[PDB]
RNA sequence: GGGCCCGGGGGGCCACGCGUCCCCCGCGAGCGCACGGGGUCGGCGGCGAUGUCGGCUACCCACCCGACCCGUCUUGAAAC
RNA sequence: GCCGUCGCUGGCAGUCGGCAGAGCGAGAAAGAGAGUGGCGCGGACGCUACGCCGCGACGAGUAGGAGGGCCGCUGCGGUG
């Protein structure tokens, strides 16, 4: 989990531009489907409009 | 890793079918369509796929190369085999045993190849 | 080089066979010895009585050391003191059976449960048939049929009980490890008496079934085993 | 190698010999009988020669297969089963057939075939029952017996002799009495028939059919 | 009928973590194997404490 | 002449009648769908002899023949040719059922493909 | 009677190598049958395209046994 | 015999294959240990580990509690 390879940047014509970017560390962060579902669950309620009779 | 990626998709995947008390997987390179850690065709570094040829003649054996694990375009090597039935199975057996490339999928790959070739015979 | 390992593999198998063969001889000869012992016990009692009758006296045989106990009543409406004593005998079901070695402590427990049990003194044949047809060991708290001798040996071997004959000799003669060999046996699940009963609700001496019927338990054991 | 010797331990009861281990040890003289420690065929061809695999790998494999059974013992095939015969059925005994077109007829028991089925004859001229196989469970063995100890039954009269041959249809196909059977019937009948006529009123008894009538109860009457 | 009570037959104890955390469950897969296939009681104790709840896993201070 | 399954064990059903709800023969408002009677005096709930029976886990079917069709197969609803191909490697234990709302046009292709793959179809002769 | 059923002068033994010291006086081979870790036959027969075969359940009918109407309060409800 | 529940907080990552060697159920702790001196190219299934497998016992239930529903209804984010 400490491997940060080089990522190719591609040109608008779909070819490698020759430039490289080290993989940012955030792509090695823990993948927590249960945290995401908790956050997606509770944030998606924040754009709701109220209803009532 | 494969194990970590199986915890994400074992019950949440676009390729997952749950129906009639059964579970299947529709992703490519799954030899038995089975929702399983062994037969999943996406999470392992090395996978084997057997599919019919673009024309209804022969099979295509797909093997995942070692290097481009994050490069889907060059990740898979396709090989078309259009020999007689017994010769086709021998090549698949050798491509797996001799290379030691998932030897646990040897008979599943051989059984899927025999099912594709049989489906390519004339319908009676 | 594999050939040298194969010989080592084979010589280990041969040793196990040779140990296994020597153990079969041990149990074969223990049974031969018990047969002699049982005969002397049977013949000795007859000889003691004959020599007392010769002298005009009375030979009074030793009070039995062993009792077999059968619960003859159901589980509905059992009083608390009887309910506890029947649980200590391990007779939690009707027509369950156990051996109980007799002494002041135990004979007075059997008196509390008198209406709920038929008991008496089993002979050698009763101990044989009970343990062969319906003998199950308590091994890792499970009820395992004693289909093989290793089942007995692994559990009671430390007491030198390694075969069904050693188990039958420990029970029948009430040996030093009767407690262990007898707790090892699961309570016997006996069938309904074939041919009926007289009256389960009264004592045997009243023409019923409850209580101590002495050696007459063996007739009951024949019809339920 | 040495020629096999008949077992030196006679059977006392099934599974128990007459002699103990040491007794057999001596009888066998084991005190002196001590002992101490292709897949291919080459063929020439018109390369020069090819190595040929005698058995080839399967050209097909089903999607699923069943596992192997566990191993059992004592489950023999039919041909290896022991055949039993009621003690009341001895050769020359008169039997009453209970099933088939020949039901109720009284026939003469000749021998028990290797399959265990009985061989019987009417004889044909008395009740039109030929040399025919019958199952013992479906016959009543009467107590009447003629002495056919001197009768030579042809040896080719075996289970394979009496096994039915299949007939095909596309109208109908009819069974035909092969001339050999007629010859065999006469050969056997010519020896039994004179012995039946030796007993008075026996040939008429064999012509007559068995039936239950009013007040007649099988458990009460002797056959 | 058998004279027995059934109120205590079912044992109340965790056989797994209530947590859906996939990294915790990968460690449980690991120590389920070690506890099973080794005679080490230490593995059994750790496997048991991986099932335990938040309040049964108090934090350990540095001091 | 139909495709046969890998095995055809005898199917043993403990019960073949349905569990009809209590008093559902007496009213139309009471449907036969099972409802557990819960009245205090309810004699069906008390398991009195000669009364309507109640379902309990004892009637459960043998796990080896559960959900098994009389033919020996197990069904699996399919809506298109692509869903059908999941049964390629289990064609000896699982058959195909085409969903009711698949047009007559598409049923021809699903039935045609299933024959090629040796998959059995429960309803191949429908919407002709 | 007990003492591996002590010591001396027809019938079964889960005795059967030996150099000994002396109490006492570590792998043979095969072959086969089986009351042996749960059933097999390497056994058979009849019938079949317009009237017959199979179809638990379901539709109708009959019969034998069983069977009081639910919900509710209630110690107690089929309850007059 | 079958179903489920509970218990064994039981077993299975060893599918370790021609870079091969198939075993660890058995009365009785701990190594199928390592060494140093004296022709064929072949070998079923498995493992959604939230899975799969084995063994034993058990199964009444109002009030009431708890679990599991690939039970059912409407709508929302994703996916098919
Ligand atoms: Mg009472
Ligand atoms: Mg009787
Ligand atoms: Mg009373
Ligand atoms: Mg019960
Ligand atoms: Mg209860
Ligand atoms: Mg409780
Ligand atoms: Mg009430
Ligand atoms: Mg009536
Ligand atoms: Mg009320
Ligand atoms: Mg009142
Ligand atoms: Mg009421
Ligand atoms: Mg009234
Ligand atoms: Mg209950």
């Amino acid at each position: 989990a400490c491997a940060r390879p080089l990522i190719s940047v591609y040109s608008e014509k779909g070819e490698s531009s020759g430039k490289n970017v080290t993989l940012p560390a955030v792509f090695k962060a823990p993948i927590r489907p249960d945290i995401v579902n908790f956050v997606h669950t509770n944030l998606r309620k924040n754009n709701r409009q109220p209803y009532a009779v | 890793s494969a194990h970590l990626q199986w915890m994400v998709v074992r019950n949440c995947s676009s390729f997952l079918i749950k129906r009639n008390k059964q579970t299947y997987s529709t992703e490519p390179n799954n030899l038995k369509a089975r929702n399983s850690f062994r037969y999943n065709g996406l999470i392992h570094r090395k996978t084997v796929g057997v599919e019919p040829a673009a024309d209804g003649k022969g099979v295509v054996v797909v093997m995942k190369r070692r290097s481009g694990q994050r490069k889907p375009a060059t990740s898979y090597v396709r090989t078309t085999i259009n020999k007689n039935a017994r010769a086709t199975l021998s090549s698949i057996r050798h491509m797996i045993r001799k290379n030691k490339y998932h030897p646990d999928l040897r008979m599943a790959a051989i059984r899927r190849a025999s099912a594709i070739l049989r489906s390519q015979k004339p319908v009676m | 080089n594999f050939a040298e390992l194969k010989i080592k593999r084979l010589r280990k198998k041969f040793a196990q066979k040779m140990l296994r063969k020597a153990r079969r001889k041990l149990i074969y000869e223990k049974a031969k010895h018990y047969h002699k012992e049982y005969r002397q016990m049977y013949r000795t009692e007859i000889r003691m009585a004959r020599m007392a009758r010769k002298a005009g006296n009375f030979y009074v045989p030793a009070e039995p050391k062993l009792a077999f106990v059968i619960r003859i009543r159901g589980i509905n409406g059992v009083s608390p003191k009887v309910r506890k004593v029947l649980q200590l005998l391990r007779l939690r079901q009707i027509f369950n059976g156990t051996f109980v070695k007799l002494n002041k402590a135990s004979i007075n427990m059997l008196r509390i449960v008198e209406p709920y049990i038929a008991w008496g003194y089993p002979n050698l044949k009763s101990v044989n048939e009970l343990i062969y047809k319906r003998g199950y060991g308590k091994i890792n708290k499970k009820r395992i049929a004693l289909t093989d001798n290793t089942l007995i040996a692994r559990s009671l071997g430390k007491y030198n009980i390694i075969c069904m004959e050693d188990l039958i000799h420990e029970i029948y003669t009430v040996g030093k490890h009767f407690k262990e060999a007898n707790n090892f046996l699961w309570p016997f699940k006996l069938s309904s008496p074939r041919g009926g009963m007289k009256k389960k609700t009264t004592h045997f001496v009243e023409g019923g079934d409850a209580g101590n019927r002495e050696d007459q338990i063996n007739r009951l054991i024949r019809r339920m085993n | 190698k040495g020629k096999p010797h008949c077992s030196r331990n006679p059977v006392l009861v099934r599974g128990i010999g007459r002699y103990s281990r040491s007794a057999m040890y001596s009888r066998k003289a084991l005190y002196k009988r001590k002992y101490a420690a292709l897949a291919t065929v080459t063929k020439p061809v018109g390369g020069g020669t090819r190595v040929v695999k005698l058995r080839k790998m399967p050209r097909y494999y089903p999607t699923e297969d069943v596992p192997r059974k566990l191993l059992s013992h004592g489950k023999k095939p039919f041909s290896q089963h022991v055949r039993k015969l009621r003690a009341s059925i001895t050769p020359g005994t008169i039997l009453i057939i209970l099933t088939g077109r020949h039901r109720g007829k009284r026939v003469v028991f000749l021998k028990q075939l290797s399959s265990g089925l009985l061989l019987v004859t009417g004889p044909l001229s008395l009740n039109r029952v030929p040399l025919r196989r019958t199952h013992q469970k479906f016959v009543i063995a009467t107590s009447t017996k003629i002495d056919i100890s001197g009768v030579k039954i042809p040896k080719h009269l075996t289970d394979a002799y009496f096994k039915k041959k299949k007939l095909r249809k596309p109208e109908k196909e009819k069974y035909e009495i092969t001339e050999q059977r007629k010859v065999d019937q006469k050969a056997v009948d010519s020896q039994i028939l004179p012995k039946i006529k030796a007993v008075p009123q026996l040939q008429g008894y064999l012509r007559s059919v068995f039936a239950l009538t009013n007040g007649v109860y099988p458990h009460k009457l002797v056959f | 009928g058998v004279d027995i009570r059934h109120n205590k037959d079912r044992k109340v104890r965790r056989k797994e973590p209530k947590s859906q955390d996939i990294y915790l469950r990968l460690l449980v897969k690991l120590y389920r194997f070690l506890a099973r296939r080794t005679n080490s009681t230490f593995n059994q104790v750790v496997l048991k404490r991986l099932f335990m709840s938040r309040t049964n896993r108090p934090p350990l201070s540095l001091s | 002449a139909a495709l046969r399954p890998l095995v055809k064990p005898k199917i043993v059903k403990k019960r073949t009648k349905k569990f009809i709800r209590h008093q559902s023969d007496r009213y139309v408002k009471i449907k036969r769908n099972w409802r557990k009677p819960r009245g205090i005096d309810n004699r069906v709930r008390r398991r009195f002899k000669g009364q309507i029976l109640m379902p309990n886990i004892g009637y459960g079917s043998n796990k080896k023949t559960k959900h098994m069709l009389p033919s020996g197969f197990r069904k699996f609803l399919v809506h298109n040719v692509k869903e059908l191909e999941v049964l390629l490697m289990c064609n000896k234990s699982y058959c195909a059922e085409i969903a009711h709302n698949v047009s007559s046009k598409n049923r021809k292709a699903i039935v045609e493909r299933a024959a090629q793959l040796a998959i059995r179809v429960t309803n191949p002769n429908a919407r002709l």
